[PDB]
């Protein structure tokens, strides 16, 4: 398998649905200075969907991405 | 302080038997939990407790450092 | 009420008379919570629709003769490639995973939203038999006895194979040869002691 | 005691350990003639890890010289 | 067979266990005569020690390497091969006559709690009122099974004492 | 006032007017199993099936035992038929008994849920129309109905004397039965084979010679 | 009242004088409630047809020299070939149980859903035999009553062929020939100790 398409469509697939599908059900779900939200990550997405929410549903896609890649790579080899 | 995670007391105030058979469930266990440093050392200890005999256990019969099994002493 | 699942006994209390389906069985009174009784509500005709599409499709692909439901995927293990009433699937066991989960998820999630919503009608109700709402009791109790069916039948198929190995069709061809002589009583599986 | 003591090991109450005997049978220890899961050479999960670790664990757990799963008994 | 073990009646070591102990009782027969009271003794004990593994082996135990016969205690295992009087059918002949002395004693118990001083039948024992109530606790399984159906058996939450909590 | 044993004092649970309308009341209860009412009621059931499947099984056993001695039929030993019928058979006996649980399962439930509520299993539609015949009579135990096709029960003069010969022959049968297997054992003979050889020598042949019974002499 | 089946007995209350084929007969008392006796009414018309056309047919095949009843299907157990009157019929096992199924559950729906219709008469009554009233009383017991007899015919048919294992008309040939010496007495298991 090509690492590119593998994990660029994993992480693209990952970035859609919970951009589409499960964005509202994780606000449902998610609704002494260092403790504190001082930085509100806003953004321009009409959605809601900021930066904080493409880190987290991408590294799923890279997570998933890599496991797909490392569980074929194990047919065909040799002493394993 | 980003915006996503779960928190603690959310966790157990939601795991609450329907039928009731568990009575209010773990409602106010966050505080509980939280506010005493016993309640906590004995999870600690009870954990750790745990952990030392399953070393002793598994270390005996899957030795993993060389020429240990035949340390008999050791 | 549909009917009484155990001739001479009280309906419990907690099961409306209305609810399709309801012949007064709930001996371990799970559906005794009214909030849980919702949710199984919905679930039970979830499962009843899929277990319908699963039989199905398990006697679908053994009467047409594309072997049995068991070892339908045997070709993603094995090498081979897959078949569709004999035409060929260009795609692999991993490109399969990600249409399914993906497409999967879009339409479970879309149902999650909805709040447990069981009969949509509109778009997933075309010819409109359900549309009058007035007749549609008639129909619903079909939906969920054959449903209910479909559950049991199904387990019975995997139940079946775990003791025998054979596919279903192939099993009721072997009763109705010596039904006395091949039966789950002569598997020497089920009962232990026979 | 008493049986050993008036000369009579014979009539002494030894209970077998088939419950323990069984769970290491089923680790591929091929002693008691279970001969199920990792014991069963004709079992899904022998077949499955048969080119990952079983070769190496089914090597070590029926040496009798460690102490992986030893044998026991009354 | 089950878990490795060997029959008896087939097990080698089982057989020289046998040859051990009688020759162990034949060394000391030696120093008696044969009429001798300390003669007649040994030669019992010998019939006895004879007889103990002609029946060992006949009950179908199976020994060990050591050549001792060992028990079987999974009620499958048991019932399957022929071994259900070693564990499982002796479970079942304590628990009726346990149950039976707890029973009895039990009905006891409950009778003299009527009584104007409940204590002193507890340590000067109604012997006419204990014994009617030996004979009928052969029945106690199917009395405590009537019981526990009408709520009985059981006392009430209410009517326990407990400590503050 | 009919007693097992004159002058004993009857138990009491056995005195009152419901328990004196029981068939076969001798105040014969030892053990006081009966004394609570509730299980009074379901251990009669329990006393009318045992009785009527002992009665049928007995005459199973003796009318083709005695038949075959005179040599009108030729039938095994009732412990030895199981293996006779079998290989003659058309199924094996796991198939033919996996069989007889479901047919007898069905009718005993249906008789179970009857003694939990009487009448109930005449609920409207719960059977195709026959439902109407499964409420039974106003005794437990005597369904009566399609059951009594002879309609003997419908004599109330005879009702009572009906009841105590049902009862009378069917503890006779519980014990013949219990006679059969002790003495299976014990002879290692059919029951006629017994009787013929008591007969034969009622002073040698019995079972205080029999070398099992009476092993102290 | 048709009549009497125990003379000197006294009919029952709960049956209706007006009903056709009514004896007064059912000393089980199954038809005492009057939900069930509709019921009962019903099938034992459906019953009667169903005997008269299966009686007519089991002598007609054999009369015909088709053979007996019970050797009409072996073709399909035997790797046979259907034949009416005769000529080979292309169907099989299989395609006859499908068109069957469809055919008679079709038809029988219909029946069902009428609500017990015993006689429906219009196109089931071309000739209009019984489309007075005043006659239609003793066509009723004609039928019920030639029905009835099919019933029992039909038992007899099947009771005497397990005994002896020949045909009806092979039957009623033996016991012609020798009446004392072929008969229900004679078969060896009809009658035990003899
Ligand atoms: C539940 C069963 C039951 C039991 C356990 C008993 C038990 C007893 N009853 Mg009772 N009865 C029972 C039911 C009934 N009894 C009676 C009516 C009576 C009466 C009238 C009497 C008893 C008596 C007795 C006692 C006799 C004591 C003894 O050693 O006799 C020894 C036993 C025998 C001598 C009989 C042995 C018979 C043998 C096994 C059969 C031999 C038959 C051969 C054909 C003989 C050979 C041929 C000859 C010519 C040589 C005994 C405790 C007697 C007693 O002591 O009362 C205070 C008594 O008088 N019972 C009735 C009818 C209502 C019963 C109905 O179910
Ligand atoms: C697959 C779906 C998808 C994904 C993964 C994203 C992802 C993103 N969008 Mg969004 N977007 C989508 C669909 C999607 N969008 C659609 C369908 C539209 C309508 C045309 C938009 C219109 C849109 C706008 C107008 C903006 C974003 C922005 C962003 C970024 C916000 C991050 C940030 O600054 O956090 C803190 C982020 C990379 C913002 C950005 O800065 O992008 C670089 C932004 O300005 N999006
Ligand atoms: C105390 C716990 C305990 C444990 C650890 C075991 C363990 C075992 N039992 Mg036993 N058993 C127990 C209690 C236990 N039993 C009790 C209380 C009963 C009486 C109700 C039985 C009745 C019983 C039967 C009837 C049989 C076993 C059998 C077995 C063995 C294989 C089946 C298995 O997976 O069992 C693991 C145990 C459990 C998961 C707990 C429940 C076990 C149930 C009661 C029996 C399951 C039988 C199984 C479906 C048979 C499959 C076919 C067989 C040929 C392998 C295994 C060594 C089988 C065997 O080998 O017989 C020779 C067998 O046939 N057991
Ligand atoms: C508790 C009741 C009971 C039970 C469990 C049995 C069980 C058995 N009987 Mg027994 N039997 C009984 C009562 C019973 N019998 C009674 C009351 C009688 C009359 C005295 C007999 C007379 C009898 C005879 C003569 C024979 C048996 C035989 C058998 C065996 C084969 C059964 C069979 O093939 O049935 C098959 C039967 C049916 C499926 C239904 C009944 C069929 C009959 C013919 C209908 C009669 C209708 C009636 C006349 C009206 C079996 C061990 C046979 C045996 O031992 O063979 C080795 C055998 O030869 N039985
Ligand atoms: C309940 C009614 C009934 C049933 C179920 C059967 C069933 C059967 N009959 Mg019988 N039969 C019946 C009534 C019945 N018959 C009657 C009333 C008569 C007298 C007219 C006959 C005369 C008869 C003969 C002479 C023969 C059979 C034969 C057969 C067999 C083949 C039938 C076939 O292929 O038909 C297919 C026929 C058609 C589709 C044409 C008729 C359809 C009409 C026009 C429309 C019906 C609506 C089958 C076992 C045959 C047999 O057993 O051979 C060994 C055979 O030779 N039957
Ligand atoms: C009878 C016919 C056969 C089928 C019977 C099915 C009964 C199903 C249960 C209903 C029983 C029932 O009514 O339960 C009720 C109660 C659940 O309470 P809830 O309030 O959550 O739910 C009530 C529901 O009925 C409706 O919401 O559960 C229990 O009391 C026991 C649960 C057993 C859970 C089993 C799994 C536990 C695992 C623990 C960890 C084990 C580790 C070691 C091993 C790996
Ligand atoms: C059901 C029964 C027997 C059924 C037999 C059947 C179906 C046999 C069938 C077959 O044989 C055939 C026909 C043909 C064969 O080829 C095959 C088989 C299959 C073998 C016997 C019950 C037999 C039941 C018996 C013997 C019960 C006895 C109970 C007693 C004595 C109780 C006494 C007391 O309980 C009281 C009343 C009051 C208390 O206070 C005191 C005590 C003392 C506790
Ligand atoms: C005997 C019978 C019913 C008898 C009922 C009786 C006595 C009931 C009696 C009582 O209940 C009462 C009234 C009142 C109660 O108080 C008392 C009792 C005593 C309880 C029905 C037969 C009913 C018989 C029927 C319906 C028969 C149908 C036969 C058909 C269709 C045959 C078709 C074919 O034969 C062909 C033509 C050609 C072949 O090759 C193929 C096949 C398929 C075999
Ligand atoms: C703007 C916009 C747009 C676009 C967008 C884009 C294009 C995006 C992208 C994005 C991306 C592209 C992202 C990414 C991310 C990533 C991440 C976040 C990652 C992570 C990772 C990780 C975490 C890893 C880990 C690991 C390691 C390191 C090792 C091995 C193992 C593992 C794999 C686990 C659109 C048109 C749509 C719309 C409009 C607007
Ligand atoms: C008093 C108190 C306390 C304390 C406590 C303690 C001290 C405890 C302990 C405890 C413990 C100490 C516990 C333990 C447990 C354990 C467990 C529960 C386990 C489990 C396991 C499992 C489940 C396993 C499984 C398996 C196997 C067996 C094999 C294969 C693999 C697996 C994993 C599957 C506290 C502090 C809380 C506070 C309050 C009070
Ligand atoms: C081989 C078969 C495999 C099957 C795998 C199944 C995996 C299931 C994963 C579910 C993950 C959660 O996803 C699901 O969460 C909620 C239900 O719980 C839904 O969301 C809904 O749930 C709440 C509780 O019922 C509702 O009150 C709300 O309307 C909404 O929040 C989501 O729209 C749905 O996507
Ligand atoms: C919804 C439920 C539908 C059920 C449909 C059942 C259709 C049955 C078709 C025929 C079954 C018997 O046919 C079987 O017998 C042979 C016996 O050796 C088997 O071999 C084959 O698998 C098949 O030919």
């Amino acid at each position: 398998l090509d690492p590119q398409i593998v994990i660029s469509g994993s992480t693209a697939a990952f970035l859609a649905i919970g951009r589409f599908v499960f964005l509202g059900y994780q606000r449902r779900e998610a609704n002494d200075d260092l403790q504190k939200n001082s930085t509100i990550f806003a953004t321009n997405d009409p959605a809601g969907f900021n930066i904080i929410d493409v880190a987290g549903w991408g590294a799923l896609g890279h997570a998933v991405g890599f496991a797909v890649l490392a569980i074929n790579s194990l047919q065909g080899a040799n002493l394993s | 302080n980003f915006g996503i995670g779960h928190r603690m007391q959310a966790i157990l105030e939601a795991h609450t038997p329907p039928s009731g058979s568990l009575g209010a469930g773990h409602k106010g266990l966050f505080d509980t939990v939280n506010n005493s440093l016993h309640f906590q050392l004995g999870l600690a200890l009870a954990s750790v407790g745990t952990i030392t005999s399953l070393v002793a256990q598994h270390m005996y019969s899957l030795p993993p450092y060389a020429f240990q099994a035949i340390d008999f002493t050791t | 009420k549909a009917g009484n699942w155990l001739p001479g006994s009280d309906a419990p209390a907690w099961l409306p008379d209305d609810l399709p389906g309801n012949y007064g069985f709930d001996p371990l009174s799970l559906g005794k919570e009214p909030a849980s009784l919702k949710r199984f509500t919905e679930s039970e005709v979830i499962h009843g629709r899929w277990a319908m599409l699963g039989v199905a499709g398990s006697l679908a692909v053994e009467l047409l003769g594309y072997g049995n439901w068991y070892d339908a995927p045997l070709w993603a293990v094995n090498g081979g490639k897959a078949t569709w009433f004999g035409i060929e699937v260009p795609f692999d066991l991993n490109a399969l995973l990600a249409f399914e989960f993906v497409a999967m998820a879009a339409a479970e999630g879309q149902r999650g939203d909805a709040g447990g919503v069981v009969y949509p009608g509109g778009a997933f109700d075309p010819l409109g038999f359900a549309k009058d709402s007035s007749k549609s009791g008639e129909l619903k109790l079909k939906e969920i006895k054959n449903g209910r069916l479909a559950m049991v039948a199904f387990l019975g198929f995997v139940a079946q194979h775990a003791a025998t190995g054979k596919g279903p069709i192939a099993a009721l061809g072997e009763h109705l040869a010596n039904p006395w002589g091949a039966n789950f009583a002569t598997n020497g599986i089920s009962v232990p002691f026979f | 005691d008493v049986m050993q003591a008036f000369g009579t090991p014979e009539k002494q109450i030894l209970i077998e350990p088939v419950f323990a005997q069984w769970i290491q049978a089923a680790h591929g220890k091929a002693l008691y003639g279970f001969d199920f899961l990792l014991s069963s050479k004709t079992s899904a999960a022998f077949a499955n890890g048969q080119s990952l670790w079983l070769p190496g664990w089914l090597d070590a757990i029926n040496n009798n010289q460690n102490s992986l799963f030893l044998t026991i008994g009354p | 067979d089950i878990a490795g073990l060997t029959p008896c009646s087939e097990s080698k070591a089982y057989a020289k266990l046998e040859k051990k102990e009688l020759k162990t009782l034949e060394k000391r027969l030696k120093q008696y005569e044969a009429d001798s009271a300390p003669a007649v003794a040994l030669k019992a004990t010998m019939e006895r020690t004879k007889a103990r593994f002609a029946n060992y082996a006949k009950a179908g135990l199976l020994c060990g390497n050591d050549g001792l016969p060992h028990l079987i205690a999974d009620p499958g295992l048991a019932l399957k091969y022929g071994h259900a009087g070693e564990v499982f059918i002796p479970t079942f002949g304590f628990l009726y006559v346990a149950g039976y002395i707890g029973y009895v004693g039990r009905q006891y118990l409950i009778a003299v709690k009527g009584e104007a001083k409940p204590t002193d039948k507890e340590i000067i024992i109604d012997v006419p009122l204990a014994t009617k109530l030996a004979w009928q606790g052969a029945g106690w399984p199917l009395a405590a099974v009537q019981e526990l159906q009408r709520g009985t058996l059981l006392e009430k939450e209410e009517n326990i004492t407990v400590s503050p909590r | 006032r009919q007693s097992w044993l004159p002058g004993s004092q009857i138990p009491a649970h056995l005195d009152t007017p419901a328990a004196q309308a029981l068939a076969g009341n001798f105040g014969f209860d030892p053990l006081g199993l009966g004394k609570d009412p509730v299980a009074l009621r379901w251990y009669q059931q329990a006393e009318l099936i045992h009785c009527r499947t002992a009665m049928a099984g007995v005459a199973g056993i003796l009318i083709p035992g005695l038949l075959t001695k005179a040599g009108a039929l030729n039938v095994p030993e009732w412990y030895d038929a199981g293996k006779v019928a079998i290989e003659n058979s058309f199924a094996p006996w796991g198939s033919l008994l996996a069989v007889q649980l479901f047919l007898c399962g069905f009718v005993e439930a249906k008789r179970w849920q009857d003694i939990r509520k009487p009448g109930s299993q005449g609920e409207p539609g719960s059977f195709l129309g026959f439902e109407a015949s499964l409420k039974g009579t106003s005794e437990l135990g005597y369904p009566g109905g399609p059951f009594d096709p002879l309609g003997l029960s419908k004599e109330a003069d005879k009702w009572a004397d009906w009841k105590l010969k049902e009862v009378k022959n069917g503890r006779l049968a519980m014990l013949a039965f219990l006679g059969f297997v002790a003495q299976k054992y014990a002879t290692g003979a059919g029951p006629v084979d017994n009787l013929a050889a008591h007969l034969k020598d009622p002073w040698h042949v019995n079972y205080a010679t029999n070398g099992v019974s009476l092993p102290f002499l």
